[PDB]
DNA sequence: AGGGCTGATCGTGCAAAAGTCGTGCCAGCCGTCT
DNA sequence: AGACGGCTGGCACGACTTTTGCAATCGCAGCCCT
């Protein structure tokens, strides 16, 4: 959901490094920062942790 | 449900027939005396109908336009003409399931009559250029000042016209004819039309004068009995004059 | 009067913007409408449940973590395993998550040594990568003394193109075999880990939202509108009863400009909501052949005529029939899918390319593998129908249904 | 689509398949070692586009194409032993019968076996009773034992209340053949009555 | 705690402050439109709440 | 293949024998006239022909010339194409275009407008139509089909009817027998109407045709074939009775009114 | 050129004249027996005039609407009135040098009369509102059963009416008069008769019914002889009728 | 004492140009049998 | 072993769909300019 509970861009990271809408899928991306939605593409413990 | 009939013999004769044919919807002829409202008998009917719960909407022959009887019996569909919109239904596709009473009916022409022969089949219309035929079932209903056999005798009215008719021609007896109850229902009729003419009543009253015009022709069979009325109590001007000196006889001179 | 006739307004800006929106799809409108009431004034237990690769994802890193791996070994079996497709092969290779990181530390022989020790981990050929070497390494950690493993090895090797139109016979003039030497090895490499997980690892799980649901109940199919997915429009009457008495006159006039709004838009999408209702219920009368039956029986059923004849015309009715979906025994059906091509007629014939595309299916499948029926067949049967198809008109079918037939593939027997 | 009991596991051991008789579910009897699988209902699973990947996967190993879920029946861990028997209920609309076809029949075995016994005890009664009306008349038991012959049809052992008795009897045996075939038909009616599921 | 799969059924974890979150944005709404008062210090009772 | 007729309301007579020779040339799609008692006995054969019309799927398309107006006719009867002469619009298929191979149903109309017949002749001469404003005219196909009440060849003499228009039409002569003279069927048909009567009225029974209804019957003169006869037991079953008199003092003829 | 023409001294002679005016393009009267196909006779014509590879089309003079003569004759300029784009030329503007064959001249109206007459000058296409009139140059023929003289005599062709065809009437003869080619016209069309019938031929044959129906007016001198012979060839219902009991009488009740 | 002019309020269609399919139809080719 | 052949896909055009881009003129009258 855009901007609805568990959103991207919030509450820590995707399911996969995979970002939702696709840009900068994949675990090796640390820095890079998708330009459709801005969430960690990483470990999903920040999810919790966010 | 609310004409003054007599309810007398012939009357009562009539009411149960047209009750019996009121299920039916069927074509059916209205013979007699014109003028007199045979048709409120055909409204009665309808609302009476098996399509009770159905738009009926009459129709005076005589009223359609000659060139525009086309779009009298139809709708334009606006595909031709200058006329644009349209695609609206005709008369009888407005109605489409009531009572179609055909007013002026011995005023059809012989395209008139043609154009009732077509129609004698059911539904299949065509709008202008239409694509293709609709067809819907009216229970349908016709009354004739004139015999519709004197006609077909002249030609006049096209055969199909006169088999166009299924059910009884029913005829309604003169004022002559009955005059059973006449006396109460035109009684009743004046009642009605003083109460609503703010006329309390008749004092004078009496009916040696209506008893006497129980003996007279009425070519209205009915209107013309209670123009007749209105036209004595209006002149008489007083409740306290009885049936005395009055006839029907409105365009008489006095001497 | 005569044969003769004659002929008999205006509007813009606002009014348009509210068509405008009707025209838009179910879910879109919902975003709409959310995002116009943000502005509107006057309107009105951690992480669930799951598996190791619940989706099919995390089952080859629990596995590559479960053996000895280094920092950057792991961040190249994460980077293959976490770009992995639906269909269990490695979706992003080496190269693009490289490039994604950006790092010359995780390398190309670093990320493709990672995937090699996760080559067969758990399952067998994860991270496959447009599996045709994941089908060799399934082969090779299959026993080698299975029969005709060297048949097998050789023609996943480089005689998958032979085999790809089936052509078992051209396969074998060509490996310079006898036919069906290698017929044990053929049917072992069909049988050779086909995207790994295959199926457990195709988790695509299933999304629909139709606009309407068919429940043809009792035939007739009655077309009842997605009433959950239709929202119901608010207006805040709070604020209404917070306005009248504003003696603020800018305040008053603020509300009274929202409310007509409200009123206009509420009215705007009613009107939308209704005339989809009737376009549906016209198409479901026009198309329950195609409902019941199936798409050999499509018939064109785009709304005409009898839109125009209820009121105003098929104009912006045409533009408001955008993206309108249905549930039904077919299936999900959309707006446009339920209007079909015309066979019979220039309109509304009673034949439609979706039916070409469904009897072309169908005959095709009416055939032997080795070679499909020729379309001249199907052009039969459609000229019977009405249609008149003949083989080269059928063409354009068969494109579009895309089988294979015997010239544009063949198979051996 | 339903989970259909067809043995068509996709992607499944020819062991497996062995056991499951053609109606998905397994013979009768049969014993089950270990977590074996014995009715494979094949549940319906999600399509998807050309992918001629999955387009090549499909001319090479076909039958798959991802769309049918395994919803088997396999035994449970730590389960295995004899199946002494099974019960399928089917509700009204499906009545496949691969195997409840089967059931039905050896069930309607017995049930007409049983109305056969008290109509084959009614025949017989009635067959007797001709026998005796026709006895002492000229008309032998052998010649009622060689055919039944309706007992030489009324061979006039009175040929006045013999043949009245026999009149009679018929009509009666008539009206009996008719009962026991109207109660077959009604009992095969209630056997083909079927399950009626949620 | 999707309990037949087919429906979430959060286990009191569907956040009306999700909900709340946007009448708060209404609220943020109103008050660039400068809302009544009266409307503010209701916004407040339900927005301040969460 | 083989349609059955939705009534059969013919004469044993003779008219058994024209419904043989009417499937004899069933196959043909040339001119087929028929003829007979207007209203009656006429478009009853027109859908006996139908039924036993050539192939399937053909538009029997029926047109009277009494509607259409009198300046509307011939748009609706060439078509219209080009614009003012239908609104512009859509190329207005008119009414002989609405019906391309089917079959022209005609009706006994006898249009005065000896320009509406003259239209008719070029309309079937080749085989063409051209659209009003039309810049092509266009070659259609379409099969024809007919009844007849009048003798065509005393209005020709009369000049009431175009020689022109007989010499183009009138390949062949079907003439449906007059009612007075057939008289066959009559106890056929009185009893087919009676029972359709009780069917439809959801009478008890059907009362009976007494032999004085018969007499009657057969002594009336009936104009109309297949249509007076069928009015007439309309009415007779309208006027009702009870189960004692099966028809005593039934009022067949509704025409007559009473006392 | 596919009209089975009897090539009679009568047919060859018309036959002949129509070609030595086939390449002339004036107005003519094809006078004689309608009915009898002269609208075949003149496509061939057509086809064998000067222009034979050309745009022609042929109408009936009455087909059109009173109201719509302008919209016949001409094209909607579409510059007034309810009418849109149109633009459209003329069936005549439409052939733009063809052959406007007259057909049924004999039931044009004075209007039609009147238009005839504008048509005898030379071109001048001048649309409702046009610019200014377009010269056109197209062939002219007419074909009809009455004589325009009568009409002028009863006034109802006008003057320009009858000095419309620029030629010598030629006359078609009838089944009565030329009576030449009426064994071989009777033969191709028995031949005709029976390919249509599915028949292979008709082993009575002979003519003694053919040779007394000579002895005949025969009106539709075309048309009445291919229609009696077609209805003779389907009533008999056997090959082996010989030409006995075989005659022209459709309309009459068979004893 | 007479002119200017002021902005309120003024709503369910359609059409006009474009697109876009449906059907058909050409061109080549490879499986092949010659 | 090159041509039949059906495929197939490009190529083509009318017929059906569409969608977007279109609302002044008040008529109050009072205030302000003349």
């Amino acid at each position: 959901e855009r901007d609805g509970l568990f959103c991207a861009r919030i509450f820590g990271p995707v399911k996969d490094y995979e970002c939702l809408c696709g840009k900068y899928k994949r675990l090796k991306h640390r820095g890079v920062i998708c330009e459709k939605c801005g969430v960690e593409v990483t470990q999903t413990k920040v999810r919790r942790e966010r | 449900k609310d004409n003054l009939l007599g309810e007398a013999n012939s009357f009562l004769e009539v009411l149960e027939q047209v009750s019996h044919l009121a299920p039916l919807d069927k074509p059916v002829l209205i013979i007699g005396e014109r003028g007199t409202g045979k048709e409120l008998i055909a409204s009665r009917l309808h609302y009476l109908s098996s399509r009770w719960q159905g738009p009926f909407i009459s129709l005076n022959c005589a009223a359609l336009n000659e060139n525009l009887l086309d779009s009298e019996l139809f709708g334009h569909e606006a595909g031709a003409f200058t006329g644009a919109q349209k695609r609206h239904p005709g008369r009888f596709e407005r109605a489409d399931g009531g009572t179609l009473f055909l007013d002026e009916l011995a005023t059809a022409p012989m395209m008139v009559q043609e154009k009732l022969l077509r129609v004698i089949e059911y539904g299949e219309l065509e709008r202008v250029g239409g694509s293709q035929p609709l067809q819907v079932n009216v229970r349908l209903v016709c009354a004739t000042n004139a015999d519709l056999p004197a006609m077909v005798n002249e030609g006049t009215f096209r055969a199909d016209l006169l088999d166009r008719l299924a059910f009884d021609v029913v005829q309604l007896p003169p004022l002559r004819e009955r005059e059973s109850d006449i006396m109460l229902m035109a009684e009743y009729f004046a009642i009605q039309m003083c109460r609503e003419i703010k006329l309390p009543l008749f004092p004078g009253f009496t009916e040696r004068a209506r008893e006497t015009l129980l003996n007279y022709r009425w070519p209205g069979n009915i209107r013309e009995l209670k123009n007749v009325v209105e036209r004595s109590v209006y002149r008489h001007g007083t409740s306290d004059y009885p049936l005395d000196d009055i006839i029907i006889d409105p365009f008489k001179r006095r001497p | 009067m005569k044969q003769g006739l004659q002929l008999r307004l205006a509007m813009t800006p606002q009014l348009q913007q509210a068509i405008r929106l009707l025209q838009l799809s179910t879910l879109e409108l919902q975003q709409e409408l959310q995002q116009a009431l943000e502005s509107n004034p006057l309107l009105e237990l951690p992480v669930y449940q799951g598996e190791t690769t619940q989706t099919l994802q995390d089952y080859l890193m629990w596995q590559v973590e479960l053996t000895p791996f280094t920092d950057t070994d792991r961040a190249i079996a994460t980077s293959i395993v976490d770009a992995v497709d639906d269909t269990g092969y490695l979706t992003i290779q080496i190269e693009d998550i490289v490039d994604s990181i950006g790092d010359d530390e995780i390398g190309l022989e670093e990320v493709e040594a990672v995937l090699k020790r996760i080559q067969r981990f758990d399952p067998v050929g994860v991270a496959a990568k447009d599996l045709r070497d994941c089908l060799l390494i399934q082969l090779s950690q299959f026993a080698k003394e299975t029969p005709w493993l060297e048949e097998a090895r050789l023609i996943i090797s480089d005689h998958l193109d032979l085999l790809a139109n089936h052509d078992f016979r051209t396969l074998m003039r060509v490996t310079r075999l006898k036919e069906e030497v290698l017929k044990e090895a053929v049917n072992l490499i069909q049988s050779l880990d086909p995207r790994p997980g295959q199926s457990i690892q195709t988790s695509e799980p299933e999304y629909v939202i139709p606009d309407v649901l068919v429940r043809k109940v009792s035939g007739r199919w009655t077309v009842e509108l997605n009433a959950d997915s239709i929202p119901r429009l608010k207006i805040n009457q709070q604020y209404a009863a917070m306005g009248n008495s504003a003696r603020n006159d800018a305040d008053g006039q603020f509300i009274r400009s929202n409310l007509q709004e409200a009123r206009w838009l509420i009215k705007s999408l009613e009107s939308r909501n209704d005339t989809l209702l009737r376009v549906s219920r016209c198409i479901v009368e026009q198309q329950q052949a195609f409902f019941e039956q199936g798409e050999e029986y499509m018939k064109p059923m785009v709304l005409a005529d009898i839109a125009q004849a209820v009121e105003m015309h098929e104009s912006t009715i045409s533009r408001v029939t955008t993206q309108k979906y249905l549930h039904s025994p077919r299936g999900i059906f959309e707006l446009k899918y339920f209007f079909s091509s015309h066979v019979n007629t220039e309109g509304g014939g009673e034949a439609s390319s979706t039916a070409i595309r469904a009897l072309v299916k169908k005959l095709i499948a009416a055939e032997n593998p080795a070679k499909p029926l020729s379309d001249s067949k199907l052009t039969s049967m459609l000229s019977e129908q009405g249609i008149m198809v003949a083989r080269r008109t059928v063409a354009k079918y068969r494109e579009s249904l895309s089988i294979p037939p015997s010239n544009q593939r063949k198979q051996l027997v | 689509g339903p989970e259909e009991i067809t043995a068509d596991i996709p992607n499944v051991g020819e062991a497996a398949l062995s056991k499951l008789d053609e109606s998905g579910i397994v013979y009768i009897g049969a014993e089950v070692t270990g977590g074996d699988i014995l009715v494979g209902k094949v549940t319906p699973k999600g399509e998807t586009q050309l992918t001629p990947e999955e387009k090549l996967l499909r001319a090479i190993f076909g039958e798959k194409a991802s769309d049918v879920k395994d919803s088997s029946l396999r035994v449970p861990n730590g389960v295995s032993g004899t199946v002494i028997d099974v019960q399928v209920f089917t509700r009204d609309g499906v009545e496949k019968d691969k195997r409840a076809l089967e059931i039905e029949e050896m069930q309607l075995k017995q049930a007409k076996k049983d109305l056969s016994e008290e109509l084959q005890i009614l025949e017989a009664g009635l067959f007797s009773r001709i026998r005796a009306v026709l006895v002492a008349g000229g008309v032998e038991a052998e010649k009622l034992d060689k055919l039944p012959r309706d007992r030489w049809l009324e061979l006039g052992l009175t040929d006045e209340e013999k043949q009245n008795q026999l009149e009679q009897l018929a009509e009666q045996y008539d009206e009996l053949k008719h009962e026991f075939e109207k109660k077959l038909e009604a009992k095969r009616r209630k056997i083909t009555q079927g399950d009626d599921l949620a | 705690v999707p309990l037949d799969g087919g429906r979430f059924a959060t286990s009191d974890l569907n956040d009306l402050y999700r909900r709340v979150i946007n009448r708060n944005n209404r609220l943020k709404r109103l008050l660039d439109l400068a809302a009544p008062d009266i409307i503010v210090r209701n916004e407040k009772r339900m927005l301040q709440e969460a």
